DNA sequence: ACACTGCGAGCTCGAATTC
DNA sequence: GAATTCGAGCTCGCAACAATGAGCACAT
């Protein structure tokens, strides 16, 4: 269904971070709702990655390099609540960082950008108008989701790129705006699956019980029942024509002509995702 | 006989059984029958009367339309003490009609054999000057609409709209920006039931749309409306309701609140108040103009807002002085002391429509009020001075009692962290000042100014620095009070279950939740249950908090007694 | 016909006609495009006005310079802020930069002074354009009776 | 041949309760 | 039945009001 992502995450880190209007530190209301977001990235997208880079004082800083590793982005968000937020952010020196990595993926995948954007300048020292025509060259996708206001840059930098721009109402939109950017849009790489506690094969290396990939030989190391939640999608199971002793529970299918209840019958479908009968 | 979920008691009152498959087809029968009683999660309890069958054949449904579906959802049988009174109050409904026609009011009957038994009333005699008709005069249609009733030939009100030829219909359109939720469609229904406009008295809750249903109300008759109000806030209001939805221009929305004067000499929505339209002194010469002007015009669709203070002795005296066709009333609180809410079923008409105040919650039209009456105990040298007196210096006793100091201090503290706007309802205003500067709060005192009173409470919405608000007695109205979060109300009036409905119209425009501060022992406590009679009549729950979650731990004020033997001092000292 | 009588009965007071209609009208909006606000007293509940003899005290520079700091924060991409004259022009920014005002300012935005020659005009107008569209944003002080008012 | 707009007095109500 | 407490709106007297800057399109 859905393809490969590399989304970057880039966090404002201005004087405007100090701001109210949210949970006690906006830059903290910011760090909060990125923890759940990375948990509900990487639950519905098996195999992705997240870079989170933060900009502070005309300058941009990598907070976490982009691997696909859902332990150690929250691990980092943890620590960078007593940032000091001192200074103007910029957006050239933010997104050019966010493409000396992500412009190298492969073309298979479907590479974003998502800025969190609470001040209003960006002093940056050149144009940005060449960037904006350099990442829709590089089939980046850049959207940002704005605080208090709209900016020019960001309406121009989104619909050009391809992504959205987006304005907080309050807390409760700016979960449902994040709750949007999980959802993919519609190769062969090669993992290597971890049985045994959590060793690697290609390297036997052993660490820790993680999804995460295997830096010793760069093999990245999926699970294999992760990855099997994601089937059933493709080639669900045809509905039944529905006109006492049944077959699942034993108190119509068109394939292996055995009758369900109206229990079963919901149940089939929504949960179980096979047909009892068909296994056999 | 496990379905049909009534139970038609032999004097009248119906049991609905709000669990049943076929609920919510005899919900939507009982609502155009009978007037609910109590309505808690699981019984609900309407009750036949017989002003609200006069609102049932009002709708396009016969008397044998409603005498045969109560034996279709019976459990029971119907007890034949209620075919009896279907019946007697149904049959007596369309013969004798008042209607009026250029300035000139008139009880017109088809049938000409109950004019000759309507003539010999000594009453009726003293307000006059097929069809038979004959002229009343217009300041006595108040004394006639009590007699018409008092012998079982009430009067209608029915504005038939839709073909007059005498008034200029004016071209306000309702633009589709504004969207109606369904209990608003449904009041408007049974309002314009049979193409034609009736007066009767629609409760809706002031979060929900009592205004916008108003609005809707007045791009349907599109006549010539007229909307009364109790302030001279609420009608700043009512002119931003009807620019946001109902596209006017601002040389037809006027006003009459002897301050801005919007040439109200001819006009198609004249926005005024009460007690300007009474006013039973000389009045000025730029209000004696217009009123001369207002006084000889047929409007239609008078709007009167807050509803429950038209039975007074001035107020209803504003329906003789204008003359409309109909009149449709919007209330929130429909209950009210000293017995008069069932003599408002003739100077307006029949309550038409009452939102269930517990389906608005679980749909998301209203926030879920999580109420709790925490009381107090009482300090033990303020109860050493309560038994002594008993002529109202008790009063000042428990309010001012220093462990109520506490649970207010302690609340405030408690949601202060949780970033909740905090508004602390409180009469007797000597405590008032003694509880706002004892904790450095804004107050809106009442006899302050027009200026600071819009400025504090402008501080109080756009700023996340002050929180909480000490109003006192101001807020007993459709104020612009803009969206609290919690509400301590602390020692209001006496037994008023009208402002405990208006306390509780603050916090929902658990999500929010208010208090009520109660000295224990003493007489608050009888007061405090009879306000909670309304409430719980309409579903909401009273918790009690007898110990808060650590209120000795903070540092909270009157700890030592040496302190608290100071405050004893300062309240005794005024007599 | 223009947009901005202000009296509709002055107009036949100094021309010396009778008009027939002599009408107004206002637009129509799907939201409120529009937010007028008169920002009266200071921060310091200090009386803000540019009288005559209310312009020499720092009680009311300050709380200019303190207004135009405290909507450069808040406000995207270009802030027109017209003042009275030219002298009060110079008399005001030079007495900002004197103390730490106009520091806080250049922060959030640019500031293009809009000086009476039209060659130092145009070039800071044409970079005033260019710095509302790209990230910064850009402050135009200028007079109200000047050529900006009335042409751009 | 002086004088605009805010702002407190009386005046008369209402709501609910004491007296 | 006749007060009170505290709110309301409507009139209406009362005291005293204010007003500082700078330049190009159009006829022989
Ligand atoms: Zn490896
Ligand atoms: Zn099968
Ligand atoms: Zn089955």
């Amino acid at each position: 269904l859905g393809m490969m992502r590399h989304l970057y995450v880039v966090v404002d880190g201005s004087r405007t971070m100090e701001d109210q209007d949210l949970k006690p530190n906006r830059l903290t209301c910011t760090l909060k709702l990125l923890e759940y977001f990375v948990e509900e990235y990487f639950d519905q997208n098996p195999i992705s990655q997240i870079g989170i880079i933060v900009t502070k004082s005309k300058r941009a800083e990598k907070l976490t390099e982009l691997s696909g590793n859902p332990r150690k982005h929250i691990t980092s968000l943890k620590k960078a609540v007593d940032m000091t937020c001192h200074g103007e952010p910029s957006l050239y020196n933010s997104l050019s960082i966010a493409m000396q990595t992500l412009k190298h993926m492969p073309g298979h995948t479907s590479r974003e950008v998502l800025i969190i954007f609470s001040s209003l300048t960006t002093c940056d020292p050149s144009n940005i108008y060449d960037l904006i025509k350099t990442l829709k060259a590089a089939k980046i996708r850049v959207s940002v989701i704005g605080l208090s206001a709209e900016v020019r840059v960001c309406t121009v930098l989104a619909r050009e790129t391809g992504g959205t721009y987006h304005v907080i109402l309050d807390e409760s939109h700016y979960k449902e705006l994040l709750t949007h950017h999980v959802s993919p849009p519609p190769g062969n790489t090669e993992p290597g699956l971890t049985l045994g506690g959590y060793f690697c094969p290609q390297c036997r290396a052993k660490y820790c019980e993680l999804p995460v990939e295997c830096k010793i030989c760069g093999l990245t190391l999926v699970s294999a029942p992760h990855l099997a939640r994601s089937y059933h999608h493709l080639f669900p199971l045809d509905a039944f024509q529905e006109i006492r002793f049944c077959y699942g529970c034993q108190g119509v299918c068109a394939v292996c002509q055995n009758v369900f209840c109206v229990d079963c019958d919901v149940f089939v479908h929504d949960s179980l995702h096979c047909c009892p009968g068909c296994i056999h | 006989h496990t379905s049909r979920p009534l139970w038609v008691a032999p004097d009248g009152h119906i049991f609905l059984e709000a669990f049943s498959p076929v609920y919510k087809y005899a919900q939507d029968f009982l609502v155009a029958i009978a007037e609910p009683v109590c309505r808690p999660t699981h019984v609900h309890e309407y009750k036949l009367t017989a002003y609200s069958l006069y609102a049932a054949v009002s709708v396009g449904l016969q008397t044998s339309d409603i005498t045969e579906y109560l034996r279709k959802l019976s459990k029971t049988g119907v007890p034949d003490g209620i075919m009896q009174f279907i019946k007697l109050c149904t049959v007596s409904y369309g013969k004798v009609k008042l209607v009026l026609k250029h300035n000139r009011y008139f009880v017109e009957s088809c049938h000409p054999d109950v004019i000759q038994h309507l003539l010999q009333d000594p009453v009726i005699r003293e307000c006059r000057l097929q069809t038979v008709s004959f002229e009343v005069k217009q300041e006595m249609i108040e004394e006639l609409q009590k007699r018409c009733i008092h012998l079982e030939y009430p009067l209608l009100a029915e504005y038939d709209f839709r073909n007059d030829s005498v008034n200029p219909d004016i071209n306000i359109d309702l633009k589709p920006t504004a969207v109606l939720r369904p209990y608003q469609e449904k009041s408007l229904r049974k309002m314009f039931g049979n193409g034609r406009a009736r007066s009767g008295v629609i409760v809706l809750p002031c979060g929900a749309g009592k205004s916008l249903v108003g609005v809707t109300a007045a791009c349907t008759v599109r006549k010539r409306c007229l909307v009364l109000g109790n302030s001279a806030v609420s009608v700043e209001q009512w002119k931003a309701q009807f620019k946001m939805w109902s596209t006017i221009d601002d040389s037809q929305i006027c006003r009459f609140t002897s301050d801005a004067k919007d040439k109200p000499i001819g006009c198609s929505v004249a926005i005024s108040t009460y007690s300007m339209l009474g006013h039973t002194t000389k009045r000025s010469w730029e209000a004696e103009r217009v009123m001369e002007w207002l006084k000889t015009q047929e409007w239609g669709l008078m709007i009167l807002d807050e509803v429950h203070t038209i039975p007074a002795k001035m107020f209803r005296r504003v329906l003789t002085i204008v003359q409309a066709h109909c009149k449709l009333g919007l209330t929130a609180t429909l209950v009210r002391e000293d017995d008069k809410i069932v003599d408002l079923n003739f100077l307006i008409g029949p309550k038409l429509y009452e939102a269930n105040w517990m389906e608005l919650q679980n749909n998301g039209y209203i926030a879920k009020v999580q109420c709790a009456e925490v009381w107090c105990p009482m300090s033990p040298e303020f109860y050493r001075e309560y038994v002594a007196i008993k002529t109202k210096k008790r009063i000042l006793l428990y309010t001012m009692n220093p462990n109520k100091f506490r649970a207010c201090q302690f609340l405030i503290k408690f949601h202060e962290r949780r970033n909740d706007k905090i508004i602390v309802f409180a009469d007797n205003v000597f405590a008032l000042k003694e509880y706002a500067i004892r904790l450095n709060k804004p107050y809106i005192y009442g006899p302050t100014s027009q200026g600071e009173r819009m400025q504090i409470l402008q501080n109080f919405k756009h700023n996340p620095k002050i929180n909480t608000i000490f109003i006192s007695k101001v807020g007993d109205t459709s104020f612009d009070l803009p969206e609290a979060n919690v509400l301590i109300q602390i020692s209001s009036h006496g037994g008023s279950r009208r402002q405990e409905a208006q306390r509780l119209g603050r916090v929902l425009r658990y999500n929010a939740f208010f208090y009520s501060l109660v000295s224990q022992d003493t007489q608050e406590m009888a007061y405090s249950t009879k306000r909670q009679r309304f409430l719980v009549d309409q579903g909401y729950s009273f918790k009690v908090i007898t110990k808060l979650a650590g209120m000795e731990e903070e540092d909270l004020a009157f700890s030592t007694k040496e302190e608290q033997q100071q405050l004893l001092q300062k309240v005794l000292a005024a007599t | 016909t223009s947009g901005t009588l202000s009296p509709l009965d002055i107009y036949p007071k100094i021309l010396d006609f009778h008009p027939v209609t002599m009408a107004t009208f206002t637009m129509t909006l799907a939201r409120v495009c529009l937010c007028p606000m008169i920002i009266g007293r200071g921060n310091d509940q200090v009386a803000i006005s540019s009288k005559f003899e209310t312009r020499e005290d720092i009680a009311v520079i300050r709380n200019y310079g303190n207004l135009l700091l405290e909507m450069s924060a808040v406000v995207p991409d270009g802030i027109v802020a017209f003042f009275t004259s030219y002298q009060y022009m110079e008399s005001t920014v030079a007495s900002w930069y004197e103390q730490g005002i106009l520091e806080n300012i250049q922060r959030n935005k640019l500031l293009f002074i809009e000086t009476q020659d039209g060659a130092e005009t145009s070039v800071a107008l044409e970079k005033y354009q260019e710095a509302c569209e790209n990230g910064r944003g850009a402050i135009l002080l200028s007079v109200a009776r000047g050529k900006v008012s009335e042409g751009i």
